[PDB]
């Protein structure tokens, strides 16, 4: 099944051979006709000139064995019969494994054949048997030069953002979900797990008119505090940010809180709230990637793990499914499909709780 | 357990039977063209119904209906739906329905690969299937 | 019904698999070979590699359900059967709910069951009365 | 019947038990009735007391498999059969041997009937199926007085470099590994499970053409540094150097990739990144050494934690099977069976990320 | 119980003595709020650790499920929901075992 799947495949696309045969011989095919397909695939493949349905029907007929496998009968059941050709490799992978497991079977089952006909040798039969057995875009950031590696931010990609704990990786999402809020026109949606809502709006309140040593937390504030949180307050109260501190949510209902906001008033920005702390992982992010591409919109999923890729990876898969990788430490962008992979550098006020461009 | 298009067909039915703003929208897009014989003769009568200015309900419907449709009527009022079809869900069963008549087709074809092989033609018979793998991937 | 639907929309998208598996998990399904393909139909996902007719009934023959659930032929008729992949989550949510309403049924049943059994208890079967009813 | 002439020379000499003992154990025995004679043999053997026919009769007969074998009648039968005792050793290995055979063909045919009922697995079945049937110089490190105390790194040495984290352990055999690709005409294989292949490769860019503060990392470059990468990477461009950051890989796979590079190319060394994270660490120990052993190759095992012995030693063997123990503090050479132990020190850069001579 | 009072007479206040004598303190803590949730009252749980925040929390979850936590030292509202965070100080008379304004 698996077999057809390959052959078929190679009728469809058929750039669809390239790695078939980087993986599979003609040999790694238990049937024959499959083997003898697979063999004229390559040698017309080896000109010329190219592969398709007429050029293989010929190669085979040419080398007799055209009638020895199906008809064209056969060769048009498998074209026509498969769907797909963004397997391939595959169903690749699935033939090279069992023919792996029929060359052991048999290695192994020539050992004990081998264990009574010798004996008489012991060391050439225990020798020859470890011999035989081991064989700018987007949506702007507000970040000068992060936009530039970057351009956005774009729709359909799922960033992941991760840094140790206190380096600022909750204040670095939260300044680009403001940014994008108050600058632009464009709804940001944050799922705060950890922070209360209104732990963070503080936190964002401070972002803005630079507030905050005298401070909001500590009661009173100066009449230079009083005239700047009104106007951060103001400028902070028209902006599109919708905040949700729901406890520990799953997948499912980000998904589904995220899927109406984006019929009712717009949506261009998910700012998922620490990953390891939603309710594996790597199913997770499957469906954050999946939640990206539904809704056209670029998903910020942060995470806790120097820093260098093996550091999240050994926790969840994530690397094949974010197709842009933050890390706090210097912005180091270690991932991107756009393009270019290096550091950006930023600066960070604390007392504000800003990152400010340099 | 029945092929795709026919539960199109079966469904797309239900829906119209018993929304009737459905029904309009299936009237300029599909004939029938319904690809079954019932599916046809109460296409009709579904499309008619509601020019008599009618209302809306099956309860109407599976009593129009010669009797020798009554039982396929009726079990196609029961069958399992919401009542609401997606956007994307009507434009997925009508292209079902309009697109068989494709797949009717290509058998014609097929035939044809089938006898041109039996007289040894044998690159002829894969010129045809290999037309055939486009006209499937369509 | 709405099982072999939720089977059949992933054959065909199948990112349906992202939002069937949001709401389902293969204990949902009523029938075993059900559960058997959902599950089969994750295990692939979670490589992987994708999810599809071919990679499926070979993860199925792999752990040798292959011929337990239908063939090739039930997973065909499924494929084969369903006209659309739009509604999918769906359908979960209703194989979900018969999935909800048998588990009321179980750890209600097993309330009356543990009535006559226990008596000796009252209060231990108050409470895992309440335990129970609550998950 | 070698089997009847152990036991029955025992019976005879007696200390014909002895070397009988040395060479087999109960277990070899085919007839269970032997293994419990055997057996008995060796438990009177243990006090005691000693061993004969009256007082084998008796331990069998204690612990109730008198009957159970022969009766007296098969322990006199096997006495007064055997001509000499001056065999035994024999006869013992007759039996050992074909005990080896029994043994084959039990984990050889475990391995075609365990074929069917995995599938699943192939990558488990291939390696239980390896372990189930398992069971100057010299070459330039370019460091003139590390050469001088070790001469080489020669091959089927196993050398441990050990060191506490961000020590410089890493960059010190990638040093390693490219002096003896850059100035020697050896192949060098480096697996890096930690850090990516490309973040790798910059670490010996920047440790070559003296290139970074400016950085390769931060954007932009002075045409000094410009015109440096471009002899770097040319210097670098014909080196024998290949990299395999494959995540985290098991021993067979590191032994069977080494093995396909060796006929093909050349293959001088296999410097793997960081043991504790390869995959019960004295059982990889012993197959790094058997790999070095095969590829008359030094292969050099970075490890993790003052330093000592007892640091490395309480966490899995290493210490009997590794010939070569250095640790990064200066250069400790702690174990060595060349000859001399002691402390070679050396300089370290940072900036362009190198060890340098003194 | 308090169920059955609030159907029968009325209820507006839950005063629970201490909680970590009620018989997994995070899944009690848990509990406390989804039973103030379902009776539309205040649940007044006390509890026992200077102080401030890690001195309970080392101890069992709470912190995430009570929306105002008050200690006694000065009554410190270290967290509440509905506004403002400080201290708030209280006179005790002790022969008539009252608290009382200032």
């Amino acid at each position: 099944e698996a077999e057809q799947a390959v052959l078929g495949a190679v009728f469809l696309d058929p750039a669809a051979l390239v790695p078939a045969s980087e993986i599979l011989i003609p040999e790694d095919f238990y049937r024959a006709a499959h083997q003898k397909i697979f063999h004229a695939m390559l040698r017309v493949a080896d000109r010329g000139e190219p592969v398709d349905l007429v050029t293989v029907t010929a190669e085979l007929a040419a080398s007799e064995q055209l009638e020895e496998i199906g008809g064209v009968s056969y060769l048009s059941e498998l074209a026509d019969a498969v769907p797909t050709a963004a397997n391939v490799e595959y169903y690749a992978r699935i033939v090279e494994e069992k023919s792996v497991l029929r060359r052991l079977i048999r290695t192994a089952t020539s050992i004990a054949q081998d264990g009574y006909t010798r004996e008489d040798e012991i060391d050439v039969l225990l020798d020859e048997a470890d011999r035989k057995i081991m064989e700018i875009t987007g949506i702007p950031t507000g970040f000068t030069e992060l936009d530039r590696m970057t351009s956005g931010f774009q729709r359909s990609d799922l960033i992941i953002v991760a840094a140790r704990p206190s380096v600022g990786k909750t204040a670095f999402a939260l300044n680009i979900a403001q940014n994008v809020a108050t600058k632009t026109n464009e709804n940001v949606a944050i799922f705060s797990l950890e922070m209360s809502a209104q732990q963070l709006v503080m936190r964002m309140l401070c972002a803005e008119g630079n507030i905050n040593a005298q401070n909001l937390r500590t009661g009173k504030l100066t009449p230079e505090d009083w005239g700047k949180l009104t106007m951060a307050m103001g400028s902070l109260s028209n902006a599109g940010i919708y905040i949700d501190d729901t406890p520990s949510i799953r997948v499912s209902d980000i998904r589904a809180k995220c899927r109406r906001l984006k019929q009712e008033s717009g949506l261009g920005m998910i700012v998922i709230d620490y990953l390891q702390l939603i309710q594996e992982v790597s199913e997770i992010s499957r469906s954050l990637k999946a939640l990206a591409r539904e809704l056209e919109v670029p998903v910020i999923a942060l995470s806790q793990l120097r820093p260098m890729m093996s550091d999240i990876r050994e926790s969840g898969s994530i690397e094949q499914d974010a197709d842009i990788v933050a890390f706090l430490y210097e912005i180091i962008i270690a991932k991107q499909r756009n393009g270019p992979v290096g550091t950006v550098q930023l600066a960070f006020i604390k007392e504000y709780n800003k990152f400010v461009n340099l | 357990l029945l092929p795709a298009f026919q539960n199109a067909e079966r469904l797309l039915l239900a829906h119209m039977m018993r929304s009737r703003d459905v029904a309009l929208v299936v009237q300029e897009r599909i004939g029938g063209r319904f690809n079954i014989e019932e599916h046809r003769a109460l296409a009709a009568y579904i499309y008619a119904f509601y020019e008599e200015g009618h209302e809306a309900d099956p309860g109407a419907l599976i009593s129009r209906i010669p009797g020798e449709l009554q039982p396929l009527a009726s079990e196609l009022s029961l069958l399992l739906i919401a009542d609401d079809v997606s956007e994307q869900e009507l434009e997925d069963y009508i292209r079902h329905v309009l697109n068989r008549p494709k797949w009717l087709m290509l058998k014609v074809k097929e035939q044809e690969k089938t006898e041109a092989e039996r007289r040894k033609d044998f690159l002829t018979a894969a010129r045809i299937a290999k037309e055939m793998i486009e006209m499937k991937k369509m």
